[PDB]
RNA sequence: CCCGUCGCUACUACCGAUUGAAUGGCUUAGUGAGGCCUCCGGAUUGGUUUAGGGAACCGAGAAGCUGGUCAAACUUGGUCAUUUAGAGGAAGUAAAAGUCGUAACAAGGUUUCCGUAGGUGAACCUGCGGAAGGAUCAU
RNA sequence: CGGCACCUUACGAGAAAUCAAAGUCUUUGGGUUCUGGGGGGAGUAUGGUCGCAAGGCUGAAACUUAAAGGAAUUGACGGAAG
RNA sequence: UAUCUGGUUGAUCCUGCCAGUAGUCAUAUGCUUGUCUCAAAGAUUAAGCCAUGCAUGUCUAAGUAUAAGCAAUUUAUACAGUGAAACUGCGAAUGGCUCAUUAAAUCAGUUAUCGUUUAUUUGAUAGUAUACUUGGAUAACCGUGGUAAUUCUAGAGCUAAUACAUGCUUAAAAUCCCGACUGUUUGGAAGGGAUGUAUUUAUUAGAUAAAAAUUUGAUGAUUCAUAAUAACUUUUCGAAUCGCAUGGCCUUGUGCUGGCGAUGGUUCAUUCAAAUUUCUGCCCUAUCAACUUUCGAUGGUAGGAUAGUGGCCUACCAUGGUUUCAACGGGUAACGGGGAAUAAGGGUUCGAUUCCGGAGAGGGAGCCUGAGAAACGGCUACCACAUCCAAGGAAGGCAGCAGGCGCGCAAAUUACCCAAUCCCGACACGGGGAGGUAGUGACAAUAAAUAACGAUACAGGUUGUAAUUGGAAUGAGUACAAUGUAAAUACCUUAACGAGGAACAAUUGGAGGGCAAGUCUGGUGCCAGCAGCCGCGGUAAUUCCAGCUCCAAAAGCGUAUAUUAAAGUUGUUGCAGUUAAAAAGCUCGUAGUUGAACCUUGGGCUUGGCUGGCCGGUCCUGGACCCAGCCGAGCCUUUCCUUCUGGCCAGGACUUUUACUUUGAAAAAAUUAGAGUGUUCAAAGCAGGCCUUUGCUCGAAUAUAUUAGCAUGGAAUAAUAGAAUAGGACGUUAUGGUUCU
């Protein structure tokens, strides 16, 4: 109607952001970026809700300003960045590399990673497709296009980027037995392995995994990340929980035994 | 003004429609250009996404192909001899694509003699004779004929348009929307193609 | 705007406003426990009520379902940390077997009269209203606080208070300075 | 116990001459503001710029103009819907049981009721054919 | 076999009279059509539709009212029988 | 809480309604009101009309500064700091309000764009065959002014850019076309043009069943991506831009080179969006049964227009499309949904309104700018109102904030502030009636005061009091102060003041029944009046008018209206139809609803899993064997359970359609249920808890959604199909023959 939307009520925000209802009308609004607003996390929300460094939205502001935080080793200085998933967020100040990552209850926990792994990160091959010119490349998760990939890259892969010079250092295939992070659904957050994927043409594939636990879950294509080449190698330091859902009952028990 | 909308008309039911809204800039509509052959004279149109059309109003020339011997050249455009639409549209000689039109025959006719060494129309009078014979007998070096030998024998063409040549005029359809680009192309009829426009032509 | 607080009643007056069968039990239930009106009886009607509601949906289940047990366990642990519920009856059928009785028996002006700190019972309310105990070292003066178990020992007078070791109150004060 | 004409009072609705009146929507036709496109046009204003006085010819180009297009608004007409007036007419209800009779309830003093058609101050009567919810389960 | 019915009984049903269906209906489910929602106003008005007409079919509202009514009991009454 | 009670009669059992009762995140109103938390609030009737003021502007080191601005002399005589005014840039298309229109429309869930536009963000992408850096205006400024009036502007004099218009600067070959001379059996070649990317044509790549006589990407699917060929273009752009350090090499010439960035820029991708669009789903009405189709209705072909598909529009041609499975028309006290009220369940009523989608800015209509508007705190025109006028003219749009009139049964202060949330800008700095805080506020909801305990005293069965006798406690309030806050008010803490009628006084209705609580006293005397209904009142009124007493609820209690339960009086669950209302006069009959039975059962064997024990092996708890049980399987039984290659997955080729049901994915947040968590309790809120932490640390779930669509396991129940003039099924490698790749 007349234009794009420029605010965010607070109840229309995205759930696993966990604002408060009572804070305020509007929340913060992510602005175009690498990831899907729907699907990502304002620098704002992070500095303030997550690490409570900072106190309040102003705050926040000061400390972009002297450009401490980065994402994936640049700096940025919008408060409202669309940070997401595998991305490293930087904060040399306090001397912390982070990597956003799902924890198993769906929403983005707060993972510090070491200096070096800072240094890298994973992209989902979106589309292989020729350039202008004659010359192929690939989109990643995050929109990143890298010229010249290695001809065996096809689309659902994960590659591994550098991170600075912006290549391929190494990706993983995408086949049964391959390391999966999901990113979407009710089943968002866990980690397993591929056991089958049932091809419907036309429509939505779905990725048939094993959890750690021996349990089995069917989930769209759409929603699937290679994270590692086979079980229990992750290319990444997975967060508490290592992708695995529990039931309420065993998490009751595992709370009333963890404090008493 | 114009809308393409479709709230105004009644639906497959053949109900009315009560007024929804007011309306709608990103569904409206514009005026028919209504391209003539004339002195060139180009409006550019400020559309959607800040984008450019290009309205021609008139036009003198074009760029014509031969998809049979893959030649494109530009040339003027006479008028137009019909229309498939409507045939007031040959009488004012509008230009649209799909239109059937004549086009002077001469730049392509001079590209056949230096690509193929004979000459077209293969009209039988004094002149034409005359402009036969200077092509076949013009200097060249020694190797030249040779290249021209091997292009020797796929040099004949189908009748109806070797025929056309005498007059100097060539049929074609426009194959770009004047309206729209701001050019008036197109390729040269050929086949059956041509031959069925023929049929009507001559009546 | 600011999205909305939410907010919901605690009681629910009956259907049949004057059945002397009722009329005297409610007297009778609130007088020995000196409470203030009968919407402090339909307070208790009304949230016992929705216990049984939460138990009967749960007796229907098919057992060992683990919504019949989460919920089912979650919601005894949270009555016997009360004492509303005997340790001894944990079988979710006790929870049906429950009474208004049992509950006003945990309120913090039943509890502080039987603790002797006040005469009579209407005396222990006003214990509390006058903000003279303390329960733990937070002085309360709900008369309606439950009290927990564990909160069960820990009731006692306010140090400030001058019944419990703080300076004399108004009317002393006044009189003994007079 | 009970029914109906007639009389009084009150209220509600209906029919009703007035080609009634008003309001609102839709719309035929007529006239038709304004914009937009288009066609010329060409106040002035720079020179593709060139010229022994300067003639040009190149570009931008305002008002205006032609034809179109979207079409506000009005006039006329039609239509639909909603309100509202009306001499008079003909009903219904209420009131108290005013006038005349006694139709029904008993075999209600001519058994009653249905359909239909005549008639009559009114209840109603009569014909023809039914029914028993009959005053007969029975010769 | 099919009928038109009749007698007794009440497993059962019903407010009862009664009912071999009016049973197998709070132990509520064979299929399906139609109809009613207190009494009047009223099968009236209006519109439509069928009919030569008489009329049929469809069909309100305003207003008004605490009752109208069904089966049976006792009594009272009868220009009914014994 | 799955509830009933009064009223037809002399009395009875029914049918049936009236009345009673309770709630309403439901309105008004009557009476009354002490506290704390929280908190709706001109929607209803008029999307009726508006006085006044505000509601959108914005500058960094990185666009333009000779303000005749300020300030100091400074690393500076091209400028250097700050910085009004303007040009340029961006925004003003969000936000806020209202719900008039609107009934396959909006909206919902779910699809597609291989049919499209997309500022911004984020990555990628450009050596293309006067240059030591080009021109001319122009604002602000200056000063001649005119109109009464306005965010009206007219001459004149300057001057500037990321504003306006132009314009070179660069590799190496290589290829292609033309091609004089030449070799003379077909080559060599001097000399010319074309090479990047944008636009528009046309034509070619864009391959993939395994042995015998060199490449080629994507998709389920493409004319897809890309490339090339021939060209075409009122020829797009391959930077004449801004700040800080100032370095390195010496051939010491203002020599050559260069680090971090601003801004800009072609295309691609991505992202914030947009626009269409697939399927299924909307209240009443048949006293709406046929509607659409000249002049677009249904489709086709071609074109125009569009960002693009498409009768969106035009020309031509057919006669289509919708409908009793309810089209079309009408009403709507109709914006839709998430939701709300009430509810044992099934349901009924409501949804203007804290979120999402849509529409509108008095009623229409048309456009400028811009990526984005048919925008109204943008314009133009008309209609209707309407403000000033000097009468010539000029200016309007509160369904934004507060506020004023009207209408009503019906609804707040012309307060403060950007501190919190977020948005916009050139942006660490400005703006924000967005937003927050306060004022009024018995819309609702939470918690919760008006007393307590003795001693006498009679009565009284070890104590429950009833009167006259006390000493305490405390907040209601009042206030230092501190906290609280952008500054305040308030809350909380708190010195001192603050209770005997502790006048620091609790009210609202009633007392015949329903329905709780009098046959007490006085007044009236069928009158006044009460009475939801039945009735009470005609001189002892249990019912009016008064007092006393008592009852129900309590800072709350009646009245009116609407609606839900009651109502099994709308009945799918779940009504009734002989006589109480109600079986069509009777047959035929269409749509619809419903439709006899029947097709692999049984047996046998092996095996996996969890219940009870026996084992006990007991810190309730865990093992084979044993008993059964309850499921899952795997084989044989004449055997369904697709079929091959690579070799239970991955690559192929085939399949009667379903209906139904398990599970999965989905169904936003809020709301509901519900986990945990002592907001002092609670309503809440998603906080929090830790021996007091230069930090450690549970969390911030999980259910319900339910129709449509997707996937999945099953084959009873209900359909659907096959082999009758055989045009039937197999020959896997059956014989040939016909062709195609």
């Amino acid at each position: 109607a007349r234009g794009p939307k420029k605010h965010l009520k607070r109840l229309a925000a995205p759930s696993h952001w966990m604002l408060d209802k009572l804070s305020g009308t509007y929340a913060p609004r992510p602005s175009a970026g690498p990831h899907k607003l729907r699907e990502s996390l304002p620098l704002v929300v992070f500095l303030r809700n997550r690490l409570k460094y900072a106190l309040n939205g102003r705050e926040v502001k000061a400390i972009m300003m002297q450009q401490h935080v980065q994402v994936d080793g640049k700096v940025r200085t919008d408060t409202t960045y669309p940070a997401g998933f595998m991305d490293v967020i930087t904060l040399e100040a306090t001397n912390e590399h982070f990597r956003l990552v799902y924890d198993v209850k769906g929403k983005f926990a707060v993972h510090r990673i070491s200096a070096e792994e800072a240094a890298y990160k994973l992209g989902k091959v979106k589309k292989v497709q020729l350039g202008k010119k004659g010359v192929p490349y690939v989109v990643t998760h995050d929109g990143r296009t890298i010229r010249y990939p290695d001809p065996l890259i096809r689309a659902n892969d994960t590659v591994k980027i550098d991170l600075a010079t912006g290549k391929i250092d190494d990706f993983i295939k995408f086949d049964t037995g391959r390391l999966v992070m999901v990113t979407g659904g009710r089943n968002l957050g866990r980690v397993g392995v591929i056991v089958h994927r049932e091809k419907h043409e036309g429509g939505f594939d779905l990725v048939h995994i094993k959890d750690a636990l021996e349990n089995t879950f069917v989930t769209r294509l759409s929603n699937v990340f290679v994270i590692g080449t086979e079980a229990g190698k992750p290319w990444v330091s997975l967060p508490k929980g290592k992708g695995i859902k529990l039931s309420i009952s065993e998490e009751r028990d595992r709370r009333r035994a963890q404090q008493g | 003004g114009i809308s393409r909308d479709s709230r105004h008309k009644r639906s497959a039911t053949g109900a009315k429609r009560a007024q929804f809204r007011k309306k709608r800039k990103f569904e409206l509509g514009r005026q028919p250009a209504n391209t003539k052959i004339g002195p060139k004279r180009i409006h550019s149109v400020r559309t959607r996404g800040g984008n450019q059309k290009f309205r021609a109003l008139r036009v003198e020339t074009g760029n014509f192909s031969w998809g049979s011997e893959g030649v494109s050249r530009k040339t003027r455009i006479a008028g137009v001899v019909y229309h498939p639409s409507n045939n007031e549209l040959v009488r004012t000689n509008t230009l649209t694509k799909s239109a059937v039109v004549q086009i002077d025959a001469t730049p392509f006719r001079q590209w056949y003699e230096n690509h193929y060494g004979a000459t077209l129309g293969k009209k039988k009078g004094g002149a034409h004779a005359a402009h036969a014979a200077e092509v076949a007998d013009a200097k060249r070096s020694r190797k030249v004929e040779r290249k021209l030998a091997a292009r020797s024998g796929a040099a004949a063409i189908e009748s109806a348009v070797d025929s056309q040549f005498g007059s100097g005029r060539l049929y074609a359809v426009i194959s770009s929307r004047p309206g729209q680009s701001g050019r008036c192309d197109g390729y040269i009829l050929e086949g059956e193609e041509l031959a069925f426009y023929l049929r009507r032509l001559t009546a | 705007p600011r999205a909305p607080r939410t907010y919901s009643k605690t009681y629910s007056v009956p259907k049949r406003p004057y059945e002397s069968a009722r009329l005297d039990a409610e007297l009778k239930l609130a007088g020995e426990y000196g409470l203030k009106n009968k919407r402090e009886i339909y307070r208790i009607g009304f949230q016992l009520s929705k216990i049984r509601r939460a138990a009967r949906d749960l007796l229907t289940r098919d057992e060992k379902d683990p919504k019949r047990l989460f919920e089912g366990n979650a919601l005894i642990r949270r009555l016997v940390r009360i004492g509303v519920l005997s340790e001894d009856k944990m079988k979710l059928d006790y929870v049906l077997a429950l009474k208004p009785e049992d509950f006003l028996e945990r309120r913090l002006q039943t509890q502080v009269f039987k603790l002797g700190l006040a005469r009579s019972i209407h005396h222990a309310r006003v214990l509390i209203t006058q903000r003279h105990i303390a329960v733990g070292k937070q002085i309360v003066n709900i008369p309606s606080f439950t009290v927990r178990l564990d909160s069960q020992k820990h009731i006692d007078f306010a140090h400030n208070s001058p019944y419990g070791g703080g300076r004399a109150g108004r009317v002393k004060r006044k009189n003994q300075g007079k």
